[PDB]
RNA sequence: UCCGUGAUAGUUUAAUGGUCAGAAUGGGCGCUUGUCGCGUGCCAGAUCGGGGUUCAAUUCCCCGUCGCGGAGCCA
RNA sequence: AAAAGACUUCA
RNA sequence: CCUCGCAAGAGGUGCACAAUCGACCGAUCCUGAUGUCUUCGGAUGGAUUUGAGUAAGAGCAUAGCUGUUGGGACCCGAAAG
RNA sequence: GUCGAAUUUGGGUAUAGGGGCGAAAGACUAAUCGAACCAUCUAGUAGCUGGUUCCUGCCGAAGUUUCCCUCAGGAUAGCAGAAGCUCCAGUUUUAUGAGGUAAAGCGAAUGAUUAGAGGUUCCGGGGUUGACCUAUUCUCAAACUUUAAAUAUGUAAGAUCCUUGUUACUUAAUUGAACGUGGACAUUGAAGAGCUUUUAGUGGGCCAUUUUUGGUAAGCAGAACUGGCGAUGCGGGAUGAACCGAACGUAGAGUUAAGGUGCCGGAAUACACGCUCAUCAGACACCACAAAAGGUGUUAG
RNA sequence: GCCCUGAAAAUGGAUGGCGCUCAAGCGUGUUACCUAUACUCUACCGUCAGGGUGCCCUGACGAGUAGGCAGG
RNA sequence: GUGAUUUCUGCCCAGUGCUCUGAAUGUCAAAGUGAAGAAAUUCAACCAAGCGCGGGUAAACGGCGGGAGUAACUAUGACU
RNA sequence: GAAGACAUUGUCAGGUGGGGAGUUUGGCUGGGGCGGCACAUCUGUUAAACGAUAACGCAGAUGUCCUAAGGGGGGCUCAUGGAGAACAGAAAUCUCCAGUAGAACAAAAGGGUAAAAGCCCCCUUGAUUUUGAUUUUCAGUGUGAAUACAAACCAUGAAAGUGUGGCCUAUCGAUCCUUUAGUCCUCGGAAUUUGAGGCUAGAGGUGCCAGAAAAGUUACCACAGGGAUAACUGGCUUGUGGCAGUCAAGCGUUCAUAGCGACAUUGCUUUUUGAUUCUUCGAUGUCGGCUCUUCCUAUCAUACCGAAGCAGAAUUCGGUAAGGUUGGAUUGUUCACCCACUAAUAGGGAACGUGAGCUGGGUUUAGACCGUCGUGAGACAGGUUAGUUUUACCCUACUGAU
RNA sequence: GGUUGCGGCCAUAUCUACCAGAAAGCACCGUUUCCCGUCCGAUCAACUGUGUUAAGCUGGUAGAGCCUGACCGAGUAGUGUAUGGGUGACCAUACGCGAAACUCAGGUGCUGCAAUCU
């Protein structure tokens, strides 16, 4: 999709940095295991048949494409933080990686 | 051609349509050609100048259009020659006719949906021809004055608009026209 | 339904300006600074990019109610309905433009305003309009109370 | 008639990422072989007509012409 | 223990 | 209202009411004194959105009535499960 | 039709409700069967149809817009009413910018006719010239979408000052205004009208006029601007929701509108004149028809 | 203009009807009449202006379904 | 499932269906053993029948086509 | 007797699972399907408008691409067409002149701009966090969007400034739960750990786009309703369809008009077909046929007539004119074909005249077969066999009688 | 007579013959070693003068372009408002308004501040 690159420099929200500093930029998949969670209401409404609201989610719609899916971390203090909307795919990342130019050939 | 009377197209329908775009093919211009006779000739030979004008404000047929200048023309070829005098049309035909083309027995009525629906699919041409404007303006020599007039009447069961005959003043006459050298 | 509602569709006439105030807008018209309470159409000029208002605001007065940095916050009133609110506008001062109008009014009222108090002095032209303005009037004057008086009209209750 | 679906050398059909087009057969070219043919070396397209966009269009839109499938209700 | 077909001319 | 002059009226003085303004009390958000100095409790001050307080101060009770949800809910009407 | 066999049938008698029962048709299970019947749950629930019972007064509708598994409904503004609170509305004229649509300009351009006239590019003949096709350039008939100037026309918003002190302010320790206060000074219209609580019927319209847009058209479809009908009587028009007059407490007298005056039928067989002789013809609008072509020596001009 | 010609339809003739034709046609002017719940006026019922002493008076406005409210 | 007889009942296991063996390889649950660990929670040894990965299968549902060129006349086209 | 820690039973896990069960199964829409987009949203016209403005109206795009396709400043000014340069045609290329918005500006449309917002060179990350006055949303209603800030922070830049995402007009996701981020609050004797609950923010599907977990059939049907909506009859219209008029190209040996007659064009009718959605969904009996009646004129025959390319004579065309118009075969057929007749065997209407008269063959229920399609149920304007005709006349109308 | 800084109105200043700010109120050329542009001092970034009016700015002078007006076109096209006629469509009528060309004219700029002159 995109190339932005993974190291950047942009500034901190946070209150212990409060200046332009290094970030990581990465997605963040899902996460869950703990229980305490919809799973927990889920086993409680799946004991016989149902589990009733548990059932949406899929089948699918489908749609093409996501929105921009981003944690900017701080390697200062290790605070973060979190961006606003934007549309990308997809996104492309490589930890470093210009989208340069240059030339000639191609 | 495919009937219709001109019932359906002599008042003046339409905001118009005729624009580019809006409209990729559609049927001819069947107008043979607009001015005639010598057209290696200037006006000013001509001593006589004749006009055909409406009485009524319409959309004239191209087929109407041709088929009153051609039997207005056999007329003028066959009394006074192939190399005659001069004739100009004055309306071109580029106003664009939006009908409906004869749906089906499927009972597919118009298969469509229930419908129509713009975007009707062209039939051809007809030119605007409004009050007091002015069909055919003739250049010719008044020992052919008689020619043209009944040229000019043989024209008139071939359009359906009202239309006067008529002998023109312009700028000038056709000699306050001619003096300055 | 169909198609948009929309804010650029029918600007063809409006957003275009003559073969004369065609080319670059002058800077000067950029720069102008103005007092609250001056008189301003507002009416955008094609040839200024940004700033614009909605597009089905122009050809409005309004006065110039404060300002907020380089764009200026205008009041003026639209129509039709109920209760309907008066509106404020951040729009330029490259698309607002002075009102002549009242310019010349102000003069001439304040004009005429010197003859006559030569007149109250040793004249009599009058006299009826001399009795309600000596016994009239203050407010201070100069207030917002007589902002919603005027408001209240604007939703009409016959047109409805 | 609507909505779907196509078309590339003599012919049937592969193919693309916008910059590059093939195969197979049929044919024309020799050699085989008594002589023809099979075989074996050699050879050669305005990518349907059409207009448009672009840097660059066989490739991306828009239309027709033709050949196809699929509909078709209660009278 | 065999790859391989036609045939077509002058008393 | 009074001070007035009186068949008008203004200037003072007190303010319902509404519009306009500020200002405060909590919440946030941010500097944080005095400092204690393991710990950290909290003056000052501002910006903010919202909620509250003063000239935006008052009910509660039963009553007859209206609306709303309800319960069958103005009445009846169906094949139904 | 069958009639000695998979025959016919009496009694006693098995199998009970998504079960039975079937040589299977969804046939049959006591007049009830694509799921018996009885009773109950039940006064199911029904954006659906129907109905909802005394008088009077003041006011008096909406059939629109957003949302909505939403279009036979809700919802919320839109359109009405009561009950009170408190004491301003409009319009020419001025100024602004803007519909539009006709002839130019740009862009597109069917699309002719075209003289004059520089230059393409090919070959092909002859004595640099000079036949042959393309094509600038000044130059000519009307259409269409931008734009001038639009012309228009509805629109369509828009109708206190000074001084004094004190404070602020954005912007060089720099220049200024403009803020806010505190105090003093001096200035053709008429109730059409402000605010609040609560309430209801929608949340399906219709016709005409004007301006349209689709549609051959339509007592069509779908907008705009307005009046009426709905919810508006009465008088006119043969009848007749929306055509004209007219907006209606009662009752009377007078006089009128619209429109009419031979009779039906008020009220003229009115007055000056002219055409028409077909029974044209007794008709604003209207399910009122009548054209191209119109002759024409009918009359007239 | 007129008029005929263009001008053909289904249970029975009409311009509402009879049906007059220097008009009872149609057009040009024009005189007099007729004619609504309109308009004006008389009397008087409600509302609202209001006034005045449970009551009297002045003048204006005043059809009505859905529907709100209020008196009976 | 089909339908006296009588002559006969051809090809197709790709999809679907069903099934066969699976002592070994990728998927395949639980308890269950192990790892971090106070707990549990995360994760990881191990696989049954099932998917895969391979054979059978039409008197199993069913299926049994698309453009050309081409006769020593033309039409047709044995054949490429 | 067999067998045996199995098996069978108790319990649980995976797999299969229409047998059974409960359910759902998209809106618009000139009938609903079918087809599609006009489900969200922008345009240029419609649009008469300040603003708001419809139709499956016109034409036409968006659901991406992008750390350079952001930012800023310095420095340059186009596309281009002519000329010029061996080779090169596509010929860049480079050069010179002339060159104001016709170029460029990622992408629709249209608008818009010349030391530019365009083009180039460098430098860079402010595509930052926080809050958002307000408008558009929408006049009050959210997300979203945008235009402005002030705090916080940096850039470039000389600096002023600019820079709150993309030339301009603005380019889309609530809600639980999850994830993640912040520094902080919190979970009932004390006390110590874990993991919970939560603050403000960002991201994960909902294009049925201001937001559901979701396929068909019914001809076995059933119910509530609707003429708010179809088939229908009637009506409107009259493209079509029938017929006519004008004009008369042309052909008829020659001759417009004996006859035939195009193109074009105006009409008329309402009897085909469509269109519509006015009427009827507490019910208009269908086609066709039979039989009984009354009619129409655009007349097929008969009467009277005109013209002729009328010698007779069969004839052809036409005027006036409404006082008969067979019987059969095939088919349900209307229609038509077809046969012999005839003077000639016309066409049209009366609710496609005609079911409180008949018929019942077709259409059009319930059973069944075949072709075709559909996984299936079951479907086809595909074909086929079988498959019902209620009522005692109150009024009116009239034959007849009194 | 005003050249020029800085502007404003920004088509009355677009374009193509040729006269003028000028012995100490220009532009040019020359140092282009260099801060500076590079790919060449051309661009530019800098330091300066033989002198030259040729261009430059701008002033002097002529046409197509154009605004503005007068003149017909003469209220014509069109138009809200109220209504008569026409078979239809269509037209007119009074009430208020009023574009297109034509030819002629004006202007090849204006206006203001300062560097302020021989």
């Amino acid at each position: 999709m995109v190339n932005v690159p993974k190291t950047r420099k942009t500034y901190c929200k946070g209150k212990t940095c409060r200046k332009h500093t290094q970030h990581k930029v990465t997605q963040y998949k899902a996460g869950k295991a703990s229980l305490f969670a919809q799973g927990k209401r889920r086993y409680d409404r799946k004991q016989s048949g149902f589990g009733g609201q548990t059932k949406p989610v899929f089948h699918k719609k489908a749609k093409t494409t996501k929105k921009v899916v981003l944690r900017l971390e701080c390697v200062k203090c290790k605070t973060r933080a979190q961006l606003t909307l934007k549309r990308c795919k997809h996104f492309e990342l490589g930890g470093e990686k210009k989208q340069k130019g240059q030339a000639l050939q191609f | 051609m495919a009937r219709r009377p001109a019932r359906c197209y002599r008042y003046q329908k339409n905001k118009p349509y005729p624009k580019s775009r809006y409209n990729r093919a559609v049927p001819d211009s069947k107008i043979r050609i607009y001015d005639l006779g010598k057209k290696k000739a200037t006006v000013d030979e001509f001593p006589l100048c004749v006009h055909l004008v409406s009485n009524e404000l319409e959309q004239l047929s191209s087929e109407a259009l041709e088929a009153a200048r051609i039997c207005a023309n056999k007329y003028m070829t066959t009394v006074s020659g192939r190399d005659a005098f001069h004739l100009r049309v004055r309306v071109h035909p580029f106003h664009v006719l939006r009908i409906n083309k004869m749906l089906s027995c499927a009972g597919a009525d118009r298969l469509q949906q229930g419908m129509r629906g713009a975007w009707g699919k062209p039939h051809g041409l007809a030119a605007r021809v409004d009050i007091g404007q002015i069909i055919f303006s003739v250049r010719t020599k008044d020992s052919n004055k008689d020619v043209v007039v009944e040229g000019l009447r043989r024209a008139r069961y071939k359009f359906p608009g009202q239309q006067k005959i008529i002998l023109s003043k312009k700028w000038g006459f056709t000699n306050l026209d001619r003096p300055e050298y | 339904m169909g198609k948009s509602h929309g804010y650029r569709s029918r600007t063809r006439y409006m957003f275009q300006r003559d073969f004369r105030k065609h080319g670059a807008v002058h800077l000067s018209t950029y720069l102008k600074v103005y007092k609250v309470g001056d008189i301003v159409d507002i009416k955008a000029n094609g040839s200024i990019q940004k700033g614009m208002p909605h597009k089905f605001y122009q050809g409005k007065t309004g006065v110039v109610y404060n300002v907020t940095k380089s764009s200026v916050g205008v009041i003026i009133n639209k129509m039709v309905g109920n209760r309907y609110l008066e509106k404020r506008l951040n729009l330029r001062v490259e698309h607002i433009k002075h009102s002549k109008c009242r310019q010349e009014f102000l003069e001439r009222v304040k004009a005429n305003a010197a003859k006559r108090a030569e007149a109250k002095a040793q004249g009599v032209a009058v006299q009826l309009k001399r009795q309600p303005a000596q016994p009239r009037e203050s407010r201070i004057v100069s207030t917002e109370g007589n902002v919603p008086q005027t408001l209240a009209p604007v939703p009409y209750e016959t047109f409805i």
